[PDB]
């Protein structure tokens, strides 16, 4: 589940699978690549549902976003965190599942 | 007829994650 | 007559194990 | 009726302890 390349202004990005559940054991890649001066929005949509743990951050399965040299992440569980303003044109979007739970993952649509 | 009893108690759960790293040594 | 209702939960989860050691303290 | 499906796994474990401290710095 790596090398997806999203490069309209605008698209749509899931995690394997969605809306059914992710697999395991998965380290997937996904790559927004603009043109220069393009500014990116995350927004996520519809159920994010990604493995937690009730005393740690995400320490089992995680989304995370680079931009350069800026990281945002690691995000889990049953809610999305808030649109992310990356003020980026070229992102990095990383999502790790460990060996066991079932839970459905994520969407998100992206614009700039 | 009537329903059957409880189903056996699901698998235990996942190991706990690995603790976090210790403190920086003495000086 | 029907199947009876799942059973319940596992048990919990085993502790995790230790964290690595702290880096390395000051001069 | 026959038993129920098994119960659904257990919860997850504790974080586990720290870690040992790290060794010591330049003396
Ligand atoms: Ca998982």
């Amino acid at each position: 589940c790596s090398g997806n390349l999203f490069t309209q202004r605008t698209g749509t990005i899931t995690s394997p699978d969605y809306p059914n559940p992710y697999p395991k054991s998965s380290e997937c890649s996904y790559t927004i690549d603009l043109e220069e001066g393009f500014m990116v929005t995350l927004q996520f949509e519809d159920i994010f549902d990604i493995e937690d743990h009730p005393e740690v951050p995400c320490p089992y399965d995680y989304i995370k976003i680079k931009a350069g040299s800026k990281v945002w992440g690691p995000f889990c569980g049953e809610k999305s965190p808030e649109p992310i303003s990356t003020q980026s044109h070229s992102i990095q979007i990383l999502f790790r599942s460990d060996n066991s739970g079932e839970n459905r993952g994520w969407r998100l649509s992206y614009r700039a | 007829g009537p329903p059957g009893p409880p189903g056996p108690p699901g698998p235990p759960g996942k190991l706990g994650p690995p603790g976090p790293p210790g403190p920086p040594g003495p000086p």
